[PDB]
Order: C-alpha cells, then structure tokens, then sequence
C-alpha cells in the first residue's frame, strides 16, 4: 500500500528558513523519483524540483533554484524540502509526489505554509442553538460558530465523526488579521435534543481541543 | 518554460453528457515518437489524481470514462458520461523538457433543476456576551444556482459594516452550493436595536426569503 505522509500545516515570519517532510511507506524508496508541486491559493500547480533517494542527484526550477533544496534520509525513507527565507508570495500549499516515469501516481496531503507576520490567537467556539421557543418541527439545523483565530487550519467535527453527512463546512476568510469560520449540521427532529450532539473544535497553533454541547436556550 | 493552455476555463454540463477539454502547447510534448502529456483531477482540499499518462493510457483504478487524445500540441480530455463526484479542477501536464510545467485550470460544473435555499437565522450564543462580542449567524444550505446576494437589516435599516461571508465548493452528491453570512457586531450595538432580518434573493422565487428573529423573545 504506497502511501506519502507529509507533515502538519506551518506558520513561519518572512525571512526564516522552513524543511517540510515527506513519509514515504508500502514501496522501495530509493528507487522512484519524488518530484515537489507548489500551488498557490486560488491558482495553478507550478513544478519545483525533483529529487532521486538514491544519491546526491537533484534539478530545480530555475524560478526555484536559488530559493529550493532538497534532501532525502535513506534509513527514516523521508524526503525533505527546505525553503529560505520565505515572503508573501510564498505562502501556498506544497506537495510531494512519488513519480515512476513519466507521470506523478502518488501524492502527499500538502503541507499549508502561510506568512503571514501575524501573532497566533487562541479560537473561541461559540454553540448556535435555534431561535428561542420551545422547538418547531419537521428538521432543525445547528452551528458551530469559531471566532477570532489565527492561523489557518481548523478541523471541525461533529459527534466525533458519527454525524458526518449532512454537515456544511464553510472554508475561512480573513477580516482584520483574523480568520472566521462556520460550520452548520441539519438533523431530523425526531433526534434532538433527545440525541446528544456536541461540536469538536481543534487548533494545531494554540493547541485547543474546545468541546462543546449544543443545548437549547 | 512550455506553456500549456486549457480551453475553456470553465465549463457546466447536465449530469449524464459529454465535457470536452483541451490543452494547447507552446512546443510539441510528444516528440522523440510518444506523447508525454498527462492529466489530472484535483477536488477542492485534496491532492491532485492521475487520470490518464501519455494522452491515451488511464492509470488503474481510473474508469473507462475518462478518455483522452491527442498529439504534437493539441490535446484533449473527454468525461462521458458526467457523474455528480467529477466537480473538480482538472489540469494537464507535460514532461519531455525541461522544467515540469501545468495546464492552466479548467473548472467543471455540473447544471442540475433550479433549487431554493433553507434559511436559517442563528442569534448570538450566551458565551458570546460575556467575551464582549454579538455575531448573527445565518445559513443558506443547499441551493442552485451559486447567484445569489445576502442583505442583513437592523430594525427596518440595511447593514453592510461588519459582514462576512463565504461560500462552498459543489457537493460531490446534491451538486448544490452553500452560503453563510455573520455581522460581526459589539455587545454594545447588539442591545441598542430589537430585530435583526436576514434576506436572500434567487433566481428560484422573486419575493426573497426573510428569516428574523426579536432579541425580547
């Protein structure tokens, strides 16, 4: 089962060095090549380098030469990218791929790298029960609202992930150095409040594991 | 360095027809006797998905639908037929010199029946108070098409200061969009005014949905 791990999502101040690392697992991996794909947000793929586990073998971008190194540890089988001294224009989601000549078959998550010169703050999660009155009918929703936060990302989830299918996950805009974001859980009446469902916030940054229980108001 | 060009940018075809999508080159890719051109499928948060290497061969585990052609600088990607997990930004690349270059993006859009959205307006949670802050949150779930526009009003008046809002990607199933908007309010503003409306206008009905709530309950 070929698989690649990469690593957490990452927040860095314009002018710090950043290695991102790249599990591979269920192959040899000395013997495929492992090319790095740089997307940035709301754009196209661009290629950055490619790297051969083997030996001391590497090509770049020129538009990435001077800015891109790459290295691979033969006994943890990782394969790592080191970027210097990053700026705006270089915050993006980067990408390993195990590539067997001439296309990219496997892929990594992707790495979310954000600069960002902003101060990490903690997530505030607030329950958004139904309008006040004993009940409607039918089916109601329920939100999770989380408030105030920086950086990017927040992994929500609903009863643990038992209740995963009529969920709404609305993807965060910034306003004012802050990000925002809402998630909304539409269920029969028939299973609430007589079910319990509380909403599961995490925060890699903060390191905030907030759960909290919607009851009506 | 080659530049690859995918026409059009964006396409919307009915569930169960034929998408055609082309990529043109600025330097023919299958030189040396065989194309190098691939193709891929990248959803919104996940990796980019080998569809089809070197133009004509599909990768394994990928349906027989997906069909490619092309040679020299001229290529093209046909889906027949279109299922509702296609929505996707699919992109094409070449190998054979000298830096690794992308298409350029080409976005698929599946048109389905018209539908109207089910408004939901939140009020402002108990936790919410104490922190000093008021955020009235309001949901529109799954709705075709993505057009459409959210006034907030404060007792009879329009308010646009302090509105965020964002929008879903199309869902791998309903193939419908989703909308949430929040004004971003003080403690000190929310208990000034009584009544807070949320109004959405559609292409589905000309009167628009007005979901309100009275903060004297």
């Amino acid at each position: 089962q070929v698989q690649l791990q990469q690593s957490g999502p990452e927040l860095v101040k314009p002018g710090v060095s950043v290695k991102i690392s790249c599990k591979a697992s269920g192959y040899s991996f000395t013997s495929f090549y492992i090319y790095w794909v740089k997307q940035r947000p709301g754009q196209g793929l661009e290629w950055i380098g490619w790297i051969f586990p083997g030996s001391t073998n590497t090509k770049y971008n020129e538009k990435f030469k001077g800015k891109a190194t790459l290295t691979a540890d033969t006994s943890s089988s990782t394969a790592s990218m080191q970027l210097s001294s990053l700026t705006s224009e270089d915050s993006a989601v980067y990408f390993c791929a195990r590539v067997d000549g001439y296309a990219m078959d496997y892929w990594g998550q992707g790495t979310s790298v954000t600069v960002s010169s902003a101060k990490t703050t903690a997530p505030s999660v607030y329950p958004l029960a139904p309008v006040c009155g004993d009940t409607t009918g039918s089916s109601v929703t329920l939100g999770c609202l989380v408030k105030g936060y920086f950086p990017e990302p927040v992994t929500l989830t609903w009863n643990s992930g038992s209740l995963s299918s009529g969920v709404h996950t609305f993807p965060a805009v910034l306003q004012s150095d802050l990000y925002t974001l809402s998630s909304s859980v539409t269920v029969t009446s028939s299973t609430w409040p007589s079910q319990s469902i509380t909403c599961n916030v995490a925060h890699p940054a903060s390191s905030t594991k907030v759960d909290k229980k919607i009851e009506p108001r | 360095d080659i530049v690859l060009t995918q026409s059009p940018a964006s396409l919307a075809v009915s569930l169960g027809q034929r998408a055609t999508i082309s990529c043109r080159a600025s330097e023919s890719v299958d030189s040396y006797g065989n194309s190098f051109m691939n193709w891929y499928q990248q959803k919104p948060g996940q990796p980019p998905k080998l569809l089809i290497y070197r133009a004509s061969n599909l990768e394994s585990g990928i349906p027989a639908r997906f069909s490619g052609s092309g040679s020299r600088t001229d290529f093209t990607l046909t889906i027949n037929p279109v299922e509702a997990d296609d929505v996707a930004t699919y992109y094409c690349q070449q190998s054979n010199e000298d830096p690794f270059t992308f298409g350029s993006g080409t976005k698929l859009e599946i048109k389905r029946a018209d539908a109207a959205p089910t408004v939901s307006i939140f009020p402002p949670s108990s936790k919410l108070g104490t922190s000093g802050g008021a955020s009235v949150v309001c949901f529109l779930n799954n709705f075709y098409p993505k057009d459409i526009n959210v006034k907030w009003k404060i007792d009879g008046s329009e308010r646009q200061n302090g509105v965020l809002n964002s929008w879903t990607d199309q869902d791998s199933k309903d193939s419908t969009y989703s909308m949430s908007s929040t004004l971003t309010l003080t403690k000190d503003e929310y208990e000034r005014h009584n009544s807070y409306t949320c109004e959405a206008t559609h292409k589905t009905s000309t009167s628009p949905i007005v979901k309100s709530f009275n903060r004297n309950e």
